[PDB]
C-alpha cells in the first residue's frame, strides 16, 4: 500500500492506477496492479497517463497509458527486456488487440475484439503473414484462412461459394461464387461498396439481400415474389445454418 | 536533410512526419562524425540503458517526438527517427544540430596555383575561408573579366570543438592552358559576419 | 560486454566478389536477429537485410533482393554480406547490427565500427603534395595541396606531429578522374616567417608513400 489520501483511477483498460496526489524530483510517481503484480513508475502528469515491474519469471512488464486516458499497451517482454512475448493493447471502447510471439519475435498469434465483443483469432501464423483464422460472432462462429493481403472467410452450401473478405485495414467486401450453369438458379450476387450490402438475383429475380452491419451482423430482407421490391423486414441472422438456407 | 542551431541549456524536440501514417511505435539514433549511431530511445519511451535522462521520445500515430531537457555538450550530433510503419526503408532524412554561437567572420586567404604543379598541366587555385560561423558562406569566383560557376569545388570542416568555427576550401581548377590566358584570380566572399564582400585576388607572376 | 568487430576497409574493382565479417559475443547469437546497414558517403541509413543465425532465417530489403547475400555461422558467432560482382555504385560504409522486429522492421540496438567499402575502376596512385604558399600584409595562412590520390586514407600532420593548432585538414573530395584531392592548412603569425620552417607530413599507406614537403613563400 503506497498511499490512501495522497493517492486511483480505475481506467481504460481493466486496471487502477495510483496517481500521486510531487516526487523526490518534480513527477508524480503512480501504481498499478495488474495480475497480482505491482507496478511502479513516475510521470510528469498527475492524472495516470508507463509502468515497469518484473515478473518471478525473471521477465519484464511495461503497462503504457495514453496522454488522454484512452489506451493500455501492456507488454510482457522475455528476461533481456527487449523480445516481447505478449502485447495487449486494450482501449477504452473495450476493443483490443492481443498479441502472442515465438522465439524470433515475430507474431504467432493475435485475437482482435472489436468494441461490440466480436472477435477475431488468428493460430498457427506462419513467417509470412498467413495461418488459421476464425471471427467468434453473435451467436455463430465463421473460420477461413490467412494471407497477408486478405482475410479470408468463407460459407459454403453445395455449389455456392460464400465469401467475405476482409482489407487489412478494417474495410469488409464481400463475394458470392455459384457453380451451377442453371440461370434458373445460378445464384448470382452483385455487392455494394457503399451500403454494405450483397444482393442475390436468381433466375432473374432478386431472392433476397444480405447487408454487413457496422456492427458485424448479417441481415436477411428477402425481395417479392417478383424481385422487384423488398418484402416484410431484415431479421438478423443468429445461427450459422440460417446463412446455408440463405444461399439455399 | 535539416539542421538546427542551438545553444546549451536549450530545450528541443524534434518531429517525424510520416507520409502514410500506421507507425505501432518509433526509433531514435544519435550519430556524431565518423562512429557508429547509438540507440536513444525505442518502443517509443524506452529509454536505452546509458542514456540521460534528459532524452525523453513520445509522439501518437504518423507523428513521433523526441526531446532533450536541456542540451549538453555531448548532444550535439545528427538525429534520426526509425518509423515502423510498412513504409520503407531509408529512414528519416536525419536532423543535424549545430552548436549557437556569436557571429564570427571569415579570414580569408587566395594561394596561386604552384610553379611546381604548372609543369603536370593542372592549375588548381585555391580560397581559404578560415574560422567564422554560420556555415552559410558563398564562394563567387571572378577569373579576370569573368564569373565562374561550374569549375569551383567547396570543403567544410565539422564545428571545431574548442571555438565552434568553421572553415571552408573552395577550389577553382583548371589547365594550364586556360590558366595562361588570364592574368586576374580573385576570390570574392560574402557572409553575414562581413559588412560587405571581402575579395583577394592575385595577378598571374606578380611575387 | 557485447562486441561487434567487423572486418577491415576494402578497396575493389567492378565485378570482384566481396565478403564482409561480423563476429559478435556477449550474447547468444542464435537468440536474436542479426542484420546489415549501407550507409552511403554523406547520406542517410539504408537497412539492406537481417537474418536470425537460430534457423538461417534470411530477409532481404526489396532493393537488394537478387543483388547481395546474406549468411552466417553459428560455430564462430559471425555473420556474412557479400556480393557477386560488386558496382561502382555500392561504395559505401556498411554496418553490422542487432535486430528486435517490431512487425515489419528491426530497431537496431547495438552496432559494428566498420566497414568501409571503396569500389572504383580507379588504380592504386600516389599523393601529390604541392604547396600553396605564404603570404600578404600581416596572421598567416599557409597550407598543402595534396591532389591525385587513391584510395581514401591519408594521414596529414605539421612539423611531425608539433604544429597542431589552428591546422585545418579538409574532408578529401572525389575529382572526376576518380582520384582524391585533399588540402590541410595552418594559420600562423605573420612575423613567425622566414624564423620558423613549416612542413608538411603526408602518409598514404596503399602505396606507403610518404612525402614530407616544405611550405616557404
Amino acid at each position: 500500500s503506497l498511499d490512501e489520501k495522497n493517492s486511483s483511477v480505475d481506467l481504460p483498460g481493466e486496471m487502477k492506477v495510483l496517481v500521486s496526489k510531487k516526487n523526490k524530483d518534480g513527477k508524480y510517481d503512480l501504481i498499478a496492479t495488474v495480475d497480482k503484480l505491482e507496478l511502479k513508475g513516475t510521470s510528469d502528469k498527475n492524472n495516470g497517463s508507463v509502468l515497469e515491474g518484473v515478473k518471478a519469471d525473471k521477465s519484464k512488464v511495461k503497462l503504457t497509458i495514453s496522454d488522454d486516458l484512452g489506451q493500455t499497451t501492456l507488454e510482457v517482454f522475455k528476461e533481456d527486456g527487449k523480445t516481447l512475448v505478449s502485447k495487449k493493447v486494450t482501449s477504452k471502447d473495450k476493443s483490443s488487440t492481443e498479441e502472442k510471439f515465438n522465439e524470433k519475435g515475430e507474431v504467432s498469434e493475435k485475437i482482435i475484439t472489436r468494441a461490440d465483443g466480436t472477435r477475431l483469432e488468428y493460430t498457427g501464423i506462419k513467417s509470412d503473414g498467413s495461418g488459421k483464422a476464425k471471427e467468434v460472432l453473435k451467436g455463430y462462429v465463421l473460420e477461413g484462412t490467412l494471407t497477408a493481403e486478405k482475410t479470408t472467410l468463407v460459407v459454403k452450401e453445395g455449389t455456392v461459394t460464400l465469401s467475405k473478405n476482409i482489407s487489412k485495414s478494417g474495410e469488409v467486401s464481400v463475394e458470392l461464387n455459384d457453380t451451377d450453369s442453371s440461370a434458373a438458379t445460378k445464384k448470382t450476387a452483385a455487392w455494394n461498396s457503399g451500403t454494405s450490402t450483397l444482393t442475390i438475383t436468381v433466375n432473374s429475380k432478386k431472392t433476397k439481400d444480405l447487408v454487413f452491419t457496422k456492427e458485424n451482423t448479417i441481415t436477411v430482407q428477402q425481395y417479392d415474389s417478383n424481385g422487384t421490391k423488398l418484402e416484410g423486414s431484415a431479421v438478423e441472422i443468429t445461427k450459422l445454418d440460417e446463412i446455408k438456407n440463405a444461399l439455399k | 536533410p535539416s539542421s538546427l542551431s542551438a545553444s546549451v541549456g536549450d530545450r528541443v524536440t524534434i518531429t517525424c512526419r510520416a507520409s502514410q501514417g500506421i507507425s505501432s511505435g518509433s526509433a531514435w539514433y544519435q550519430q556524431k562524425p565518423g562512429k557508429a549511431p547509438k540507440l536513444l530511445i525505442y518502443d517509443v519511451s524506452s529509454l536505452e540503458s546509458g542514456v540521460p535522462s534528459r532524452f525523453s521520445g513520445s509522439g501518437s500515430g504518423t507523428e513521433f517526438t523526441l526531446t532533450i531537457s536541456s542540451l549538453q555538450p555531448e548532444d550535439f550530433a545528427t538525429y534520426y527517427c526509425q518509423q515502423f510503419n510498412s513504409y520503407l526503408l531509408t529512414f528519416g532524412g536525419g536532423t543535424k544540430v549545430e552548436i549557437k554561437r556569436t557571429v564570427a567572420a571569415p579570414s580569408v586567404f587566395i594561394f596561386p596555383p604552384s610553379d611546381e604543379q604548372l609543369k603536370s598541366g593542372t592549375a588548381s587555385v585555391v580560397c581559404l575561408l578560415n574560422n567564422f560561423y554560420p556555415r552559410e558562406a558563398k564562394v563567387q569566383w571572378k577569373v579576370d573579366n569573368a564569373l565562374q560557376s561550374g569549375n569551383s569545388q567547396e570543403s567544410v570542416t565539422e564545428q571545431d570543438s574548442k571555438d565552434s568555427t568553421y572553415s571552408l576550401s573552395s577550389t577553382l581548377t583548371l589547365s594550364k592552358a586556360d590558366y595562361e590566358k588570364h592574368k586576374v584570380y580573385a576570390c570574392e566572399v560574402t557572409h553575414q559576419g562581413l559588412s560587405s564582400p571581402v575579395t583577394k585576388s592575385f595577378n598571374r607572376g606578380e611575387c | 560486454e557485447v562486441q561487434l568487430v567487423q572486418s577491415g576497409s576494402e578497396v575493389k574493382k567492378p565485378g570482384e566478389s566481396l565478403k564482409i565479417s561480423c563476429q559478435v559475443s556477449g550474447y547468444s547469437f542464435t537468440s536474436y536477429w542479426i542484420g546489415w546497414v549501407r550507409q552511403m558517403p554523406g547520406k542517410g541509413l539504408e537497412r539492406v537485410g537481417f537474418i536470425y543465425p537460430g534457423d538461417s532465417d534470411t530477409r532481404y530489403s526489396p532493393s537488394f533482393q537478387g543483388q547481395v547475400t546474406i549468411s552466417a555461422d553459428k560455430s564462430i558467432s559471425t555473420a556474412y554480406l557479400q556480393w557477386s560482382s560488386l558496382k561502382a555504385s555500392d561504395t559505401a560504409m556498411y554496418y553490422c547490427a542487432r535486430g528486435i522486429l517490431r512487425y515489419f522492421d528491426w530497431f537496431l540496438d547495438y552496432w559494428g565500427q566498420g566497414t568501409l567499402v571503396t569500389v572504383s575502376s580507379a588504380s592504386t596512385k600516389s599523393v601529390f603534395p604541392l604547396a600553396p604558399s605564404s603570404k600578404s600584409t600581416s596572421t598567416a595562412a599557409l597550407g598543402c595541396l595534396v591532389k591525385d590520390y587513391f584510395p581514401e586514407p591519408v594521414t596529414v600532420s605539421w612539423n611531425s606531429g608539433a604544429l597542431t593548432s589552428g591546422v585545418h585538414t579538409f574532408p578529401a573530395v572525389l575529382q572526376s578522374s576518380g582520384l582524391y584531392s585533399l588540402s590541410s592548412v595552418v594559420t600562423v603569425p605573420s612575423s613567425s616567417l622566414g624564423t620558423q620552417t613549416y612542413i608538411c607530413n603526408v602518409n598514404h599507406k596503399p602505396s606507403n608513400t610518404k612525402v614530407d614537403k616544405r611550405v616557404e613563400p
